[PDB]
């Protein structure tokens, strides 16, 4: 068994290993949240388009429970850890308490598994930031975002990865409240091409509705980067 | 030079560096005398006092582990402790499974086992103390040191510390198939009282037990009244 | 008894580099009868049948204990496995099982696919063997079998009338027993094919 | 880097190993073994240096058991907790299968442990070679014979005719070398090994020896016990050499 | 970082790792209560990285019980493990012993967990204000990563500590009424904030030894404190 | 001692895990492997050593379990591996015992993707917790099953996975996949399928003839489903088809290095 | 101490690895023939001085009735594999009543090799291994690696003197060898490389036939070599 | 310096650095003080509100200098301990066997990889049958034995004054006992009230207690 100190202080309150998570988190594709009325947007990049990768690609926006739903950035497969333990918890919660998990509650297991991992003797801290949306039993939509220190915030719209800074200064200017789903996908998309090439096949986007969600097609999707790409002309 | 940080490692030239410089702590500590006689057993030792307002009986090198068995611990204090305690769990061992009182050669053979374990992992370091064992059990009269390095051997008289090169000059003149623990508590507490440095060390008292017939075969200190 | 609460009957006997295996067709719950179209048998490779009886949540959870094991074996070993190692097999797991049975009574019958030789194993529920060269059995109506084997079975026969044989003795047999019965299953072996025939019984 | 634990070198050799072969001659003595027609002998220094000291404390040789003896070469609280280990492992040996151990196979166990700590790091190696001598029986005949075995700090395990081992070890081998070509070694008495290996330590030690310089060690076919040979008999040995 | 480890002590007797946890806490927001003797305050900075943040969801004061509560600085996620422990204990006391936990004990029950690091990797880089009432009165107490706690009168924690312990050192005295204390509480969140100050960039708590209740003030009632300055 | 320790799983000054990064290198130099996804069926193609005179065969009773590069894992999975060579046994054992636990929970074929997550997670797990080196290697899985159909995977030292149409590992990867871009089209029986496979082969060994004594071939197709046993399972329901995991072997690629040939010299 | 020894280097080697088999590669010559019914195995066993004993030499090794082995490197690490190997072969008797097949032994031994390659606190291996025996599949003889790797051979060698070795053996090596024409050829190939005059005392020899692994005895080997 | 890092390093001088560092957190904790006259022990602490005095069962109590983190798992350790005797015997826990298990407690963590030094210094002071008795129990897992001393910052000054009046204190009594330990607790040092400086006091018919702060007006 190894039960090294991975994790501690160094000269001036710096836990390094924690510092060098958050760079891999900035190296990794940017993901972007957008809470309007009544609905959540998750929008991501892709690595890039090939003739060989899957047509059905692999989901980088996962689902936890029939309501909540997660994205990342950062290293993939400490994300995938990270989606499972989310898993679990939700059907355990069902198991001990009948009702569904609140987003909220869920949020804050998940970075408690993330803070546990940056003072845990042997192991070093997962490597990834998480978007996580979700609706309560009343309707109402909540987004949050975590990062590996294990600090969790909710916002009304956040990105993460690579070119967050930017990313999150065009959506302070441009942010609005009470949003519908169409104008809520449109301003997601307008906000990843500051950070992204160009947006044929290089965006997945779940939008998340109260008893309902989508894996946007790629037909429906296609039409919105139009619309998009025709309004940065301007 | 990195083959001096950690007592699981063979220098180069087959050395353990770690055990040497403990060794070099018991050097540097006080002196101890002690001489295995007809009828029993004495051991002398000099506590250098850092403090004229200690209670007599503070930092006690001299304890017994059986009712017939004791120990002086030279070097470093609390690690003598540990030893000590050792050292009675040893003897409680023999009368609890064995039904005898602990053999004084087997008592020091189980002390160097555990002195020499402390040698040979990363994770521990070695003692820093000697430990005189007096014993008088079934097996007569005996004297055993063991040290930092676990080594083990019999004696008829020794001298341990900064003093212990004249000190041993001075325990050669005695004559072993003779003396007795009355005579030796005597010529004992000479040497340390010649041996001792005024000019280094101005606070000092001597501490000397013994196991011999008189006592019943108890390991005891001398009665004050005896120097 | 734990043995006899689900019902079941199964025999296996040798001829001349062929073997017959039968099994009732009846799963029940003491006296009450579940179903009538539970075989007994498992084919585990073209040269081994094994049947188990006794207790049916023991057999489905022992039956597939064996199925794994068998896959694992095949990737490690890139072969079939012989119907003496499989047997060997089987009575290590039983006896794992020892202060905690299995209440299954298993009758394996064999056929090495070189030689042609027949082997035939039963095991009590902690896997001691007994591998006669005639005829095993097990189940609720073993007492009636036996002497059913004893008088028609005789060495040196062929696929058919070795299944007669075999047909005759697991219907006079489970006719005098109220917990097998509803007709029955029957694999022929040789080292060429493998025959399966669904016999006609009593509808009690 | 590989200096100071237990990983290879760029040249496939392992430096504790080397190391702690070096402790068992930094101590400063010398054992010899040698195994003749109806016994085995094992002859090792007794220094003590101090007047001081109880000379029938300071010991090289050992029981494992009844039947086995060990000298221990080096450095000798590392020597007394193999002696233990052997003890242990006798012990377990008898009660797990009703016989005392044979002198081949707890050399092989011994061995094991040694080859476990080349192998393992953080547990520092012993720095000794231990000798064992036996008497072991033949399956055919039920005739016992005589054995010696060094086992090494690199796990090594191997049986001898004669074997120096200790300071100046190299220097005194091939003294038995040459005293080999005169008469293989299991055809002379106790009386003329003894001479032999006595000889190979002046020789080597540059010295005269009395009867306390040396502890000697002697298990026969007449008593199978592993038991000191007492000053007197290793004095009529030391007798016969200065004449002849 | 690696090249000593994190049970060394320093040539004169510190630890290093318990050194660096404290430096961790100085960038951290600013945070103070404040004694009288009819109540006690405590207050903080938010400190939010933008306006898309909701402001709710990044408290730095959190009930431990009916009757305390806390504020605390450095990294929050750790906070947020003891202030579960706490809790948890305030809830222990009052399952086996049917009354509210004293604050005091409370503070010492935080700090045993505190020094449990050789196991937990390295220190909690937090520390807290405790706040509330038991028989002993309104009471403020403090803990750190050394594990030590301490009662006083009135505190700061963060950034602007050493900056409020001139305004305290100053307008403190001990014998002040409410009033102005919730004044003197947002005189120093102005004076060592970067930011313009604003309801909604703040949050400020009291226990009154009338009630002994925790009240957590809106924005309405942060107005009237702006207003009167 | 721990002044000696390596420190395998900690970040390193730019959010890199230096062993993962070590270990995909190992995988780089490791001999070729190409899959390629057909309407058919999976192949998986490998280059093998130098063929020394001396070398021997196993004589395994069954030769569609494993060549020198290719693995069953279960009847609808099989799998191709680049590097650490011991590494991917310790693996593979990993996948068959788990593909194997599945069918003993459900009765039903795991599904590829479920699979190979479980292997994915298994490699994460020596990059975060345990002190010692990660596993250093990639796989090539090809699957069936009845949720996707026809599925190819590669895996990579980090614990990643993702799905492709054609892939290559190993030596001239980059080479390789420059050729599979251009060849490759969704209409591909599972002959051409493997010419396609031979050539690319053929044009990273730097051969103009195709030894075949340097190239192993595995396919995961479907077959005519064998006996239906309605006697001993009557409730026994089998589809049509199933999977098999077939490893080409020189006979097959009599006609398939033939019909590579003459699109090498019409070239 | 936990944590691993054994770790990727910049260009992704192993290098402990590497190490562990330059230590089998200067050890004393190996090597193995297999023919059309039988294998044999052989290797040098000189002592250092004429006061060790020759005789309780070993190199070659039975594992059970129908295997046997032999290595070069590090002896002490030869007898921890020995030892395994054994207990697995029992093992699997135990459990199917019928001897271990040479594959699945050899596939252990290749997992306890990998083992010790990827375990905190643990060197590699310095031996590698031949490994010769006959199940229902024939007779093989594979050798086994530090690495963990294990290939099949028609014949081979180990050590120091193992190139020219398999350079001998390519030559004088044909598919139609009967068992004693293979002995033949291993004691001929020993005698090339090997230093000093070549006895029934400082070599030793194995040989699978009739499905039973068996050492030669001194007398049986001094039979064979005054015929060569 | 390469020998200073862990417990576990001796140096080639034979000394045990890291053991000495954990020494100086006592040097450089508040001064504290204590004297024994036949029948009490009185100590006395600066604080610098900080306890810093604990009362370990009905006969014996002790002020800490240094980490307070240590003093406090000493002071669980001892209590469990006290405890644990008189449950089994009905009597007090003899002071000389509490001192014994102090030391050895301290000295475990001198000497293994996986233990950190206790970097807090402790006077004991206690009454059993056999009198009173004050101990000094300092990080390396010395244990003296003393009729008066004093630990901590400036403390030096403390131990000279103690010096020229010991020998007197033999026939004191309780009050000017106090006294003593109190000019000696001056002399480490703003001057002492009734809100910095803590007074406690053991022995025959005297169960181990803290002054209030309405008893110590009078010595104060």
């Amino acid at each position: 068994s190894y039960d090294r100190a991975i994790t501690v202080f160094s000269p001036d309150g710096h836990l390094f290993q924690v510092e060098y998570a958050q760079e891999a988190v900035r190296k990794g594709l940017c993901a972007v949240g957008v809470r309007g009325k009544d609905s959540i947007i998750f929008a991501v990049e892709k690595k890039s388009v090939q003739k060989l990768q899957d047509s059905r690609t692999i989901r980088k926006i996962y689902k936890l429970d029939e309501h909540i739903y997660l994205a990342f950035a950062g290293l993939s497969a400490d994300a995938r850890v990270l989606v499972n333990h989310a898993q679990l918890e939700c059907q355990r919660f069902r198991l001990n308490y009948e009702d569904a998990v609140d987003v909220d509650l869920l949020v804050r297991y998940v970075a408690k598994v993330q803070q546990k991992s940056t003072q845990s003797s042997g192991s070093r801290p997962y490597g990834v930031s998480t978007i996580i949306g979700g609706f309560n039993e009343n309707g109402q939509p909540h987004l949050w975002k975590t990062d590996p220190s294990g600090m969790s915030s909710a916002w009304r719209a956040v990105a993460i990865g690579r070119n967050d800074k930017t990313v999150l200064e065009f959506m302070e200017k441009s942010y609005q409240e009470n949003m519908t789903r169409d104008q809520c996908v449109h301003f997601a998309i307008k906000a990843l091409l500051e950070a992204v090439e160009s947006g044929s096949k290089n965006i997945e986007l779940v939008v998340l509705e109260n008893k309902k969600a989508l894996y946007m097609g790629d037909d429906e999707l296609r039409k919105f980067v139009v619309e998009v790409e025709k309004e940065r002309e301007e | 030079t990195e083959h001096d940080q950690s007592t699981d490692i063979f220098s180069a030239d087959g050395r353990v560096f770690q055990v040497e410089y403990a060794c070099k702590a018991v050097d540097n500590g006080s002196t101890a005398v002690a001489a295995c006689c007809t009828d029993g057993v004495v051991v002398a030792v000099e506590k250098i006092l850092t403090s004229r307002m200690l209670e007599e009986g503070s930092n006690d090198r001299i304890h017994a582990v059986d009712r017939q068995a004791g120990v002086c611990i030279c070097g470093m204090l609390p690690d003598g402790r540990a030893v000590v305690s050792r050292a009675r769990a040893e003897a409680e061992n023999s009368r609890d499974v064995f039904a005898t009182p602990i053999p004084g050669s087997v008592l020091a053979s189980r002390i160097g086992e555990f002195m020499h374990v402390y040698t040979t992992h990363y994770a521990y370091r070695p003692f820093g103390c000697s430990v005189i064992i007096a014993s008088y059990a079934d097996d007569g009269p005996q004297l055993f040191v063991s040290d930092p390095s676990g080594t083990v051997a019999g004696y008829y008289g020794i001298a341990l510390g900064k003093g212990k090169t004249v000190a041993k000059t001075e325990l050669e003149k005695l004559n072993f198939k003779s003396i007795t623990c009355d005579e030796a508590v005597v010529k004992l507490t000479k040497i340390l009282h010649d041996v001792h440095d005024k000019s280094k060390d101005k606070l000092y008292e001597l501490e000397v037990a013994w196991v011999c017939n008189k006592s019943n075969c108890v390991f005891q200190h001398v009665p004050n009244d005896m120097i | 008894s734990i043995l006899t609460y689900s019902g079941g009957s199964c025999l296996a006997m040798a001829g001349d580099g062929c073997f017959v295996i039968v099994s009732d067709n009846r799963l029940g719950e003491q006296l009450k009868t579940i179903s009538m179209e539970v075989p007994k048998l498992h084919v585990i490779n073209e040269s081994i049948v094994l049947g188990l009886t006794g207790l049916r949540t023991d057999q489905q959870t022992f039956s597939e204990k064996v199925r794994f094991r068998n896959e694992l074996y095949k990737l490690r070993e890139e072969r079939e496995i012989g119907g003496k190692a499989f047997a060997a097999l089987v009575s290590s797991m039983l006896y794992e099982a020892r202060f905690g049975p299995w209440f299954v009574e298993p009758v394996i019958a064999s056929i090495d696919k070189r030689t042609g030789e027949v082997y035939l194993c039963a095991m009590d529920l902690i896997g001691a063997p007994c591998e006669p060269e005639d005829y095993v059995c097990a189940g609720t109506c073993a007492e009636s079998l036996h002497g059913m084997c004893e008088a028609l079975w005789r060495p040196g026969l062929g696929p058919e009338e070795l299944f007669e044989v075999a047909a005759q003795a697991m219907l006079s047999a489970c006719d005098r027993d109220s917990l097998s019965g509803y007709g029955a299953v029957a694999a022929i072996v040789t080292r060429d094919k493998m025959t399966t025939r669904l016999i006609n019984g009593r509808k009690d | 880097f590989d200096k100071y634990i237990t990983v290879f070198s760029p040249e496939g050799s392992l430096y504790q190993v080397e190391y702690a072969f070096k402790a068992v001659t930094y101590a400063g003595l010398l054992t010899v073994a040698i195994r003749c027609k109806d016994a085995v002998l094992v002859f090792t220094q007794h220094n003590v240096p101090d007047r001081l000291m109880r000379p029938d404390t300071i010991t090289s040789l050992h029981n494992i058991n009844k039947d086995i003896g060990t000298c221990i070469t080096g450095r000798a609280p590392d020597g007394k907790s193999l002696v233990q280990k052997a003890r242990q492992e006798a012990s377990e040996y008898k009660y797990r299968y009703g016989s005392p151990i044979p002198v081949s196979v707890l050399a092989k166990r011994v061995a094991d442990m040694a080859q476990v700590r080349t192998q393992h790091a953080g547990l520092r190696l012993m720095g000794v070679v231990m000798t064992f001598l036996g008497m072991e029986q033949n399956d055919a005949d039920g005739s016992w014979v005589p054995q010696i075995y060094c086992v090494d700090p690199a796990g090594w395990c191997g049986s001898y005719h004669a074997c120096a081992i200790g300071k100046k070890q190299i220097e005194a081998n091939a003294f038995l070398e040459k005293k080999q070509k005169n008469a293989p070694f299991h055809t002379l008495s106790q009386k003329d090994a003894a001479m032999i290996a006595l000889a190979a330590l002046q020789s080597a030690l540059g010295a005269s020896l009395k009867a306390t310089d040396v502890e000697v060690g002697r298990c026969s076919v007449e008593d199978h016990c592993f038991r000191r040979v007492p000053d007197e008999d290793v004095e009529e040995w030391l007798t016969a050499l200065a004449e002849a | 970082e690696y090249d000593r480890g994190v049970n060394t002590f320093s040539p004169e007797g510190r630890i290093f790792q318990i050194e660096y946890a404290i430096e961790a806490i100085k960038l951290g927001s600013t945070s103070l209560g404040i004694q009288t003797p009819d109540a006690v305050v405590i207050a903080a900075e938010k400190r939010v990285p933008s306006v898309l943040v909701d402001p709710s969801s990044m408290n730095k004061i959190l009930e431990i019980d009916y009757h305390m509560g806390t504020v605390l600085s450095g990294m929050v996620a750790d906070a947020r493990i003891l202030v579960e422990h706490a809790r948890v204990e305030a809830q222990n006391h009052r399952f086996t012993y049917d009354e509210p936990m004293r604050v005091e004990s409370c503070a010492l029950a935080t700090c045993d967990l505190s020094v449990r690091f050789g196991l937990m990797s390295r220190p909690f880089g937090v520390s807290l204000l405790i706040a509330g009432v038991d028989e002993n009165g309104p009471q403020l107490w403090q803990t750190d990563p050394s594990g030590t706690y301490t009662r006083y009168d009135a505190q700061a924690i963060g950034a602007g500590a050493e900056a409020a312990q001139t305004v305290f050192n100053e307008i403190y005295h001990r014998n002040m009424t409410v009033e102005e204390a919730e004044t003197l509480a947002v005189r120093i969140l102005k004076q060592v904030m970067e930011e313009e100050l604003t309801k909604s960039n703040i949050e400020i708590a009291i226990v009154p030894a009338s009630t002994g209740k925790l009240e957590v003030y809106d924005q309405t009632k942060i107005q009237r404190i702006i207003d009167r300055l | 001692s721990s002044r000696y320790d390596s420190r395998t799983t900690t970040f390193s000054p730019e959010g890199r895990l230096y062993q993962v990064e070590y270990a995909e290198e190992a995988i780089s130099q490791a001999g070729t492997v190409i899959g390629i996804l057909t309407t058919g069926g999976v192949v998986l193609g490998a280059e093998k050593g130098v063929q020394n005179s001396l070398f021997d065969s196993e004589n395994m009773e069954d030769k569609n379990i494993s060549g020198e590069k290719m693995y069953k894992i279960a009847s609808h999975i099989g799998c191709s591996v680049a590097g650490v060579t011991s590494d991917a046994y310790a693996l593979l054992n990993y996948a068959r015992l788990s593909a194997n636990r599945h069918h003993y929970t459900y009765q039903e074929p795991m599904a590829a993707e479920d699979l190979c997550r479980l292997l994915c997670d298994e490699k994460q797990l020596y990059t975060q917790y345990g002190g010692v080196r990660p596993f250093g290697v990639s796989f090539l899985l090809a699957g069936w099953d009845r949720h996707h159909g026809y599925q190819l995977y590669h895996t990579d030292t980090s614990g990643n996975y993702n799905a492709w149409r054609a892939y290559a590992i190993g030596q001239n990867d980059q080479v390789a996949q420059s050729l599979l871009k251009r060849d490759w089209k969704p209409e591909l029986t599972l002959d051409e399928g493997i010419v396609l496979c031979l050539r690319v082969l053929g044009k990273t060994m730097d051969t103009v003839k195709l030894s075949a004594e340097r190239l192993e071939v595995a396919v995961l197709h479907k077959v005519p489903a064998p006996a239906t046993q309605k006697l001993l399972e009557p409730y026994g329901v089998l589809p049509k088809t199933v999977p098999e995991f077939k490893i080409l072997r020189e006979t097959d690629l009599k006609p398939l290095i033939a019909e590579a040939d003459r699109q090498r010299e019409a070239e | 101490s936990a944590y691993g020894l054994t770790t990727f280097s910049p260009s992704g080697r192993l290098v402990q690895i590497e190490y562990a088999t330059t230590a089998a590669s200067k050890g004393t010559t190996a090597l193995g023939v297999k023919a059309m019914d039988g294998v044999v195995i052989a290797a040098e066993k000189k002592t250092t001085s004429p006061l060790a004993a020759s005789l309780t030499v070993q190199k070659v090794f039975v594992l059970d009735d129908h295997v046997g082995c032999t290595y070069s490197g590090i002896g002490p690490d030869c007898r921890v594999l020995v030892d395994a190997a054994r207990k697995a072969c029992q093992k699997y008797r135990l459990t199917y009543h019928e001897p271990m097949p040479v594959s699945q032994l050899v596939r252990h031994i290749s997992s306890l090799y990998q083992e010790f390659t990827q375990s905190g606190g643990v060197r590699p291996f310095g031996c590698s291994l031949l490994v010769a025996g006959a199940d229902s599949q024939g007779n093989h003889l594979y050798q086994v690696d530090p690495s963990g790797t294990f290939w099949a051979w028609k014949a081979t060698s180990i050590g120091k003197g193992s190139t020219d070795a398999k350079t001998f053996l390519e030559k004088r090596y044909t598919n139609e060898m009967e068992i004693e024409d293979a002995v033949h050829t291993a004691l001929l190939t020993l005698k090339e490389g090997f230093d000093g005059t070549m006895t029934a005392e400082n070599t030793q020899v194995g040989r699978v036939s009739e499905g039973k692994f068996e050492l030669f005895t001194v007398d049986q080997l001094k039979d064979y070599l005054d015929q060569i | 310096n390469q020998y200073d890092t862990n417990t576990t390093t001796w140096s080639p001088t034979g000394r045990l650095f890291q053991v000495e560092y954990a020494n100086e957190a006592v040097n450089n904790g508040s001064a504290a003080v204590g004297t024994k006259n036949k029948d009490f022990v009185v100590l006395t602490a600066l604080k610098r509100y900080q306890e810093k005095v604990f009362k370990l069962d009905d006969h014996v109590g002790m002020a800490i200098a240094g980490l307070v983190a240590d003093g406090r798992m000493l002071a669980r350790f001892v209590r469990t301990e006290c405890m644990n005797y008189r449950y089994m015997h009905d009597s007090d826990n003899p002071l000389p066997l509490i001192a014994e298990i102090v030391g050895e407690k301290y000295q475990r963590h001198i000497q293994f990889a996986g233990k950190r030094p206790f970097g807090v210094g402790l006077l004991i002071a206690g009454y059993d049958s056999t009198g009173p008795h004050l101990y000094h129990t300092v990080p390396s897992g010395d244990v003296f034995d003393f009729k008066a001393t004093a630990m901590g910052l400036r403390s030096q000054a403390a131990r000279t004054y103690l010096e020229k009046h010991f020998e007197s204190f033999p026939d004191c009594g309780l009050d000017e006992l106090i006294m003593h330990a109190l000019k000696a607790l001056a002399a480490a040092t703003a001057e002492l009230n009734i809100k910095n400086t803590t007074i406690a006091i053991v022995g025959k018919g005297t169960p181990f207690m803290v002054l209030t702060e309405e008893a110590a007006r009078k010595y104060l």
